[PDB]
């Protein structure tokens, strides 16, 4: 009843949790692993592409 | 292919050889040839299982 007349925003603050981690975690557990070993090699090649 | 194997019989043919009849055989294995690259966070609930699928798949 006498909420105004305090302040709680310490004892509730917002998450600092990531979604992005949520997100490629949804990500591989989609693909395959063969599609990881690829992208690995799509790395590679573009490094090898961006040497030459 | 898994193996290389070698045969030298034209010690016997060399001049002034001194391996003459050399029987024997060398076998080299060729996985280092058949793939070079074969030598190569608050306890959350998202971040450890993203690890988690990360070691399952580098498993």
């Amino acid at each position: 009843e006498e909420c105004m007349f305090k302040d709680t925003r310490l004892d509730v603050l917002p998450p600092q949790v990531n979604p992005l981690n949520a997100i490629l975690a949804q990500h591989t557990a989609q693909t395959p692993v063969h599609r990881s070993l690829e992208k690995r090699l799509w790395t590679e090649v573009r490094a090898t592409a961006v040497s030459e | 292919l898994s193996s290389k194997v070698t045969s030298g019989a034209a010690s016997q043919f060399y001049p002034n050889s001194i391996y003459p009849s050399l029987n024997v055989e060398v076998v080299q294995n060729l996985y280092a040839l058949s793939n070079p690259a074969f030598s190569s966070t608050v306890k959350d609930e998202s971040a450890i299982k993203l690890a988690e699928l990360q070691k399952e798949t580098e498993r």
